[PDB]
């Protein structure tokens, strides 16, 4: 114990942390490794997506070097402040944090070598922009770019242990989500040139496929019980004016309240999704239903056989109308 | 000048001690305090509280800081305030109270010549005021933001305004919907307590509600509810179930409007001037349904009473609601 | 004068180790404490727990600040507290706390001739306070606040409340008002506890309270009674108009389910029915008895129009008297 | 005695390195782990989390803090474990975590002559549970908290839980009351996880809970099945009165419709059906049902009066049955 | 050399007072600043604040900090940053704001032989944007971010965008995030204000946005649209079918006055009408219209029979046209 003592004090003593290793001299080259330790709650109404990780890092630092009976050395976080480590930083975070109970969740190993292994615990609340046309049969990859601060490529270039296959690992237990299944994972890096130097920023991106399962219960199953019911009419005499009125007129706010209630919990996008233009087309249905109605009753007393006719038509053309526009609807956007 | 300060600064440094108050057992330090509001944040009934932002400031006399030099004043940043004395300045009525630290600690430290100190802070404070919203949405409340040193009584600390007591900022900044900033008064005080008696240095912000919200999210469709049971009135009793659907649908709406009225309202007990509004409202709407029981009930047997009810409901009931809201907003109207 | 004190404390904590408790080895530091509640904070039914902003006072004597000088006390600051040792005193049942920290920390310290130190402070606390709300609206709650030393046991340090000069819990009538709740009285109380790491002595502070019943007669007691009411007019018109009676208890009985649920969601998600879901369930019972009289009278209205004429004509006073004498039992029973 | 007591304290920490683990090339340092959950925090369904607020105590041996003196063991603060050495134990499955800091952090340090250390400290945590509802709202749901070393693998730090006379979970029986659900019990395990930093092992301690049933009893269940005999009640009114009849249909299909979004609106956005689901689902095919009936009764009532008057009077008694011999297998089912 | 490095880091910082701005008593602080938003966060209509993530840099000389040295600038990390003499800038339209910290402060400081310094930091800031919602929906709101410094006025410290206005402020394409607004554009600006602490020049970066009407033509236009054609389908019917007739006007007037509360709830409690107020508003007139023509036909259906069929099939053609030309006249002016 005495020893390794010694051994510190001797690699930090005259140590400067401020400076990079190779200053002047060599690239400080990292190569990056990831482990998911969990896929976080995805907020479609916020855009973003929170991810619990291992991030490790690991670069050559030649001040660190040492001869010894040990291979490397284990460490606390107790160290990791004395030296030097990179100043990586997420481009696209929002909010995040280290975890820091019981102790800072950071891991520090040196080898006689004088590389340096630096992993640390992190909870990542990122921005994910989506495009919700195919909404709630959609498809999102959520990016995770990171990379140095203050060094560009020509002092600090990070670069993916392994191969980019292997590189980043997820729990499978973790990538727990109620909306979405967690497809895949890609890889990637580029420099992109900036009026600070030209950084090497590397990325991490999270496919996902949302799943129609809620919707079907929450959305679909209470619209399309709702147009049948309007249909119902159908099957009524004229002479029950007020009966045919009430399935109509109920029924098409029936409709209405359930496009507001169903848009409410979705984020406040300018534009129309699949799940707009199906409730759409299921308003024009009921509304249809009730314009029908008002159609024979204002032509039952003229024309009785033309008004009575229509009546059994449209208990059969608009189940048929509608029935093969959901084969068409739910064919087309699962495809 | 440079160098000059650097060695100014050190040589009163040397010996000081920041846990010590200047004129400890000699005088009491007097701090002249001065605030301008930068704006007046949401405020909070359901809490009983309110935000605020604002620049708050305090002037000492501290004689170890006295200085022989050419130069006027020591124009510096935050980085004195720690290695210096500071009051002990706490709010009595706020339930939180953040600094600012972006870029920097956003508070400056300005040192004379002549030993005086001034040390202002930028800061938001979420304060307890409690509000008496019976008149509600036709209310007037002043709020105050009390605030004394929390460990040296009268005969250590004391602290008094200037006559630059407060100064407001731009009032459209103002994140305040359903008040507007009318008042703004000062008050000096001792109070006693066991610890001791300590002066307390009060500020009220006198805040005036308006009904534009509340006249289109709840007056009006209150007015226009019953006016719409009134329309059933000019219908024959025949087509029963009509105006039937007319008195059953509208005491159904004036009772979930008065739900969806208070539920986004602070849970007090008592009844404020809209809940009024709302219930005599639904008495006008309930009425007319009952109005409808009765003309029914006679029309089959004696259609004398049940066709001269109708005659008089359509003069009264419009009338008697319209005398209503004259009352009623007369009476709050000044 | 003022360079006189900057030796006193020189002197007091030259060679002072604040890692040792005062008289450990020869006595138990015994720690009095009082307390003032600035503000009583808000009640989180839904949470089960409730808001405080007190100034917790400690005292104690340390043999090792014994100083002679002019004053007898000495004004500090925060910056003292740090460098000498103080008890780690903390709050069992706390959920979520923070001391006030602007303009300068919510702190201060008071050191003696004797040595006595005064150590208080401001504090925003978050604590339990589970509930049993059987009597819900009108239900009584007792919310607790157990604290003590969380490293020394009784063997070391211990706790005791001040005299009564001092008050031991006291209230601001400026930070007391609350919203749903009456603060009733509070009530101080010490026991000692046997634990796998030693006997510690938990001091206790109650706050019993009250729940006002005001918001609820408006938002869900009222639209009740008025619905139940409602759906009592259906009596007074023909079972010819059997759309219209039909409009009055279909709509009422669904009035009364949408009450139910809007009243139903402000509330903690307890397992078990309060004073007030018991309410709802008579006012439906009412509400959809009425419904289910139409349609026996409607029924029998061809074949015994005696009879189902007649029996419109009782429901109309058994209905209201039998509804008026449940209301009359229901609030007499649980106001007193 | 204060004095004795500060050289003891300096000469252990005399050339003490607190960065280097006791044993570091000599003994691995076996950590022995207790745990006393103070309060099991409100347990949130739609986030799938969990709140614990526990006293988690770590012993171990660490031979350079071998003292001798008059005292055995030496109560402490936090103070002095910031300059020796500490496990850098970390919980796997935390999503936030804190250690309660008011008025001094809640930590216990107490060292004895052999050396060996308890290490003890409070801390709220919120941790994932992973939740599966498909015998929701009656399901059993078990809720992990697995913790280990960071950088110390099993060949240099390993955890152990209380082999005997501490019962290694202990749970507060003041705390342990929740609104939802029965804390049925704990289990506590351990396991070894290869890594490609190392072979650590994880310490689990399994909470167990079954959902009560009490709070979807009436906010769910009593309103579907009141509404269900809502809709059979237009089996007592007669086909002229079309207009009644469909009130009753197309109103209690609607506020059928209502009540399934509004009861999931409050759960969790799961892609699959549950318990409750099902329920609500057949309960909108009894009432879209019972509506269904009269359209066929009123369609006939002209040609076929006797049949469509039949079928009134046995739709009056089959489709009671036929819900209530659903409830007679439902409830069964999930509640056996 | 590195060890060559730590000798000059040590003799700059070496009696280095950071208490002190550069140039003090000689010549004033010059601090030129730039921006790159890397995100322009969600804005927040019910708060009247927006978010945004940007690169604050500023640059300025300090004499103190000449060197000679191998490397002419020094590539370092924020552990210096704290030891030197750096501006306290402050946001003053400011709510609340952080630094990014994850995995170090998101800091970098760059120093030359010149003794010029490059100090540039990652911020997400929440700044009051005062909105003025006439035009709501329909409306162009304009979010400022005004910022300076604290504690040294103009004769002490002065700030100046880099390279002019022109390419000042930058937007990251892939930043330009706002799910109801337009990004337009953004325009610099810079002024100094007399304040009782001194004269400081304010530096102001307006961030312009247009709304997008998409999402209200969904949620609150359409609804209107069509329940006020259902309204008018009642004329189609006979005045005979009284009950059907006012189940008609009975139900779309409430569900009018419903869909009012509805889009009003989500928007900030302001004591204004909208664009959309209005356009609510006298589709609750036509709606209501319609019931009232009803009641009218009916009342003289059985003593004007002409004249009540006669209004029939003339709302039929009326309240269309009258509708339909006020779209074309509502969505014509704005
Ligand atoms: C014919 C016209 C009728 C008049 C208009 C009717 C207006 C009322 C619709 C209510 O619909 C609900 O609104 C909630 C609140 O907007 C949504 O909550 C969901 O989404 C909200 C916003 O994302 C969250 O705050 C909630 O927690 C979450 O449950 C919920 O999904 C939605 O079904
Ligand atoms: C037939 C019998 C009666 C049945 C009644 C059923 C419907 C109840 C009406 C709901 O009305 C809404 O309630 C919200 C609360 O649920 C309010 O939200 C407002 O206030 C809330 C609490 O202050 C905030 O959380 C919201 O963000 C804010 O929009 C909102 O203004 C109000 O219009
Ligand atoms: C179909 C039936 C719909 C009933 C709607 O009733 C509302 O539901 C809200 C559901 O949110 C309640 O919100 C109240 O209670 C909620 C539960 O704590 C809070 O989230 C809200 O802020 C608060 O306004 C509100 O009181 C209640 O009238
Ligand atoms: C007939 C055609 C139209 C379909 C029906 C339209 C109306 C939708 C019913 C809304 O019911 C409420 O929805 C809230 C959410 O929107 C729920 O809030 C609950 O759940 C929310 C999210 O879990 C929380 O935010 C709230 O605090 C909590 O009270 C609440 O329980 C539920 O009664
Ligand atoms: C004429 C008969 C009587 C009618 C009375 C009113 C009936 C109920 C209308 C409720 O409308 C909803 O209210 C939510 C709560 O106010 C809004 O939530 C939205 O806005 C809230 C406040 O900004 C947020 O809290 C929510 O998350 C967000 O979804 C939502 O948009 C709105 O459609
Ligand atoms: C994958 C990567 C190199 C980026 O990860 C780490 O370097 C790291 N950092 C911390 N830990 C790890 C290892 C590696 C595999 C996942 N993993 C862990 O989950 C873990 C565990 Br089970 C217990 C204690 C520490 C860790
Ligand atoms: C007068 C008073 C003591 C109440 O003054 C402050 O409390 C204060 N403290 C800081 N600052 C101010 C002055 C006051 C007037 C407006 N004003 C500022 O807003 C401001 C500005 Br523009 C830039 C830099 C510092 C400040
Ligand atoms: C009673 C106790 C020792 C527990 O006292 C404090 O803990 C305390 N700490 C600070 N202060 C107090 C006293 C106590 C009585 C009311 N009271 C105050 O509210 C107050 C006031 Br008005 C101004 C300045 C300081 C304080
Ligand atoms: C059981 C276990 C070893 C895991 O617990 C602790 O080591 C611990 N840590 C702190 N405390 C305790 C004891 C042990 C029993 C529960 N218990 C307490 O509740 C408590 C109390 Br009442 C007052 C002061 C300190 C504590
Ligand atoms: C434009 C401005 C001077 C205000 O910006 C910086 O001074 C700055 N500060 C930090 N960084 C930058 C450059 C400049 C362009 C955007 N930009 C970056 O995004 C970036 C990146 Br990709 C990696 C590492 C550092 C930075
Ligand atoms: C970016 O820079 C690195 C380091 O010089 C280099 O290896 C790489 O080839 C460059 N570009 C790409 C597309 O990889
Ligand atoms: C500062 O000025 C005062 C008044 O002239 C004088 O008494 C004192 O000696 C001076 N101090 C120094 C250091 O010059
Ligand atoms: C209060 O404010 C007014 C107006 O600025 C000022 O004249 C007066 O002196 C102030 N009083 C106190 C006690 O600060
Ligand atoms: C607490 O401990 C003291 C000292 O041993 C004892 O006198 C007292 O009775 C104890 N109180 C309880 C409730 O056990
Ligand atoms: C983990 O590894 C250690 C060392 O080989 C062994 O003693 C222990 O039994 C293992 N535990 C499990 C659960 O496999």
């Amino acid at each position: 114990i005495t020893i390794f003592t010694r051994i510190l004090d001797g690699l930090l003593d005259g140590y400067d942390n401020r400076l990079r290793p190779g200053l002047g001299e060599r690239i400080t080259q990292v190569r990056t490794d990831m482990y998911v330790n969990s896929f976080g709650p995805v907020s479609d109404t916020e855009m973003e997506y929170t991810i619990d990780i291992f991030f490790a890092q690991t670069w050559k630092d030649e001040r660190l070097r040492f001869k010894g009976p040990m291979q490397r050395l284990p460490l606390d976080n107790r160290v990791a402040d004395q030296i030097w480590t990179p100043d990586t930083f997420f481009h696209n975070d929002k909010k995040s944090f280290a975890h820091g109970m019981t102790t800072p969740n950071k891991m520090l190993r040196i080898w006689n070598d004088g590389r340096v292994l630096y992993t640390m615990r992190l909870t990542i609340s990122a921005e994910c922009p989506m495009d919700l046309e195919d909404f709630p049969m959609d498809e999102q990859n959520c990016p995770l770019k990171f990379g140095s601060y203050a060094y560009p490529n020509s002092e600090v270039v990070y670069v993916w242990t392994n191969g980019s296959t292997k590189s980043v690992v997820v729990a499978e237990d973790g990538s727990r989500l109620n909306q979405y299944h967690l497809m895949g994972q890609t890889v990637g890096t580029e420099n992109i040139s900036t009026s600070t130097g030209e950084y090497t920023i590397m990325t991490a991106h999270f496919h996902l496929k949302r799943k129609i399962g809620y919707f079907v219960i929450q959305t679909y199953l209470p619209c399309i019980m709702t147009v049948i019911l309007s249909q119902v009419s159908f099957w009524l005499n004229r002479e029950s004016v007020a009966a045919r009125t009430v399935f109509g007129v109920t029924t098409v706010l029936t409709m209405t309240t359930l496009s507001i209630s169903a848009r409410n919990s979705l984020p406040k996008v300018a534009y129309a999704t699949a799940m707009d233009w199906f409730i759409a087309v299921c308003y024009a249905f009921v509304f249809s239903a009730l314009l029908e109605f008002a159609f024979v009753n204002y032509i039952t007393k003229s024309q009785p056989a033309r008004a009575a006719k229509i009546d059994k038509m449209s208990r059969i053309v608009f189940p048929i109308l509608f029935g093969t526009f959901n084969l068409v609807y739910w064919a087309t956007y699962l495809n | 000048p440079e160098g000059d300060v650097t060695v100014i600064l050190n040589n009163l440094l040397e010996g000081y001690d920041n846990k010590l108050r200047p004129d400890i057992g000699v005088k009491p330090t007097l701090i002249h305090t001065d605030m301008y509001v930068n704006s007046i944040g949401p405020v909070n009934a359901i809490n009983m509280e309110y935000t605020i932002d604002i620049f708050f400031a305090q002037t000492w006399y501290d004689r170890r800081l006295k200085f022989n030099s050419t130069i006027k004043v020591l124009r510096l940043n935050s980085n004195m305030v720690g290695k210096i004395w500071i009051p002990d300045t706490f709010f009595r009525n706020s339930k939180k109270a953040d600094a600012h630290w972006i870029t920097t600690p956003n508070r400056m430290l300005r040192i004379w010549n002549d030993g005086r100190v001034l040390y202002t802070l930028r800061l938001t404070i979420d304060a307890e005021c409690q509000l008496q919203l019976h008149n509600f949405p036709m209310d007037e409340h002043s709020c105050p933001l009390e605030f004394s040193s929390y460990g040296y009584p009268r005969e250590e600390i004391v602290y008094q305004w200037k006559r630059s007591s407060v100064e407001v900022g731009d009032t459209r900044s103002w994140r305040l919907y359903q008040f507007s900033f009318v008042g703004l008064r000062n008050t000096t005080e001792v109070v006693k307590t066991t610890s001791g008696d300590y002066v307390v240095m009060s500020v009220y912000f006198d805040l005036s509600r308006r009904i534009g919200y509340f006249v289109i999210q709840t007056y009006l469709p209150c007015i226009m509810t019953v006016i719409l049971s009134q329309v059933s009135f000019w219908l024959n009793r025949e087509s029963v179930a009509a105006r039937t659907v007319f008195g059953v649908t509208t005491v159904l709406t004036m009772t979930t409007l008065s739900i969806s009225a208070r539920n986004s309202l602070p849970k007090v007990a008592y009844a404020t001037a809209m809940d009024w509004f709302i219930a005599v409202c639904y008495a006008f709407v309930f009425s007319a349904l009952i109005e409808f029981a009765t003309v029914n009930y006679f029309t089959k047997s004696q259609p004398a009473r049940a066709a001269k009810i109708d005659r008089l409901s359509r003069i009264a009931f419009p009338l008697l609601f319209g005398i209503f809201n004259l009352v009623y907003w007369a009476t709050y109207l000044n």
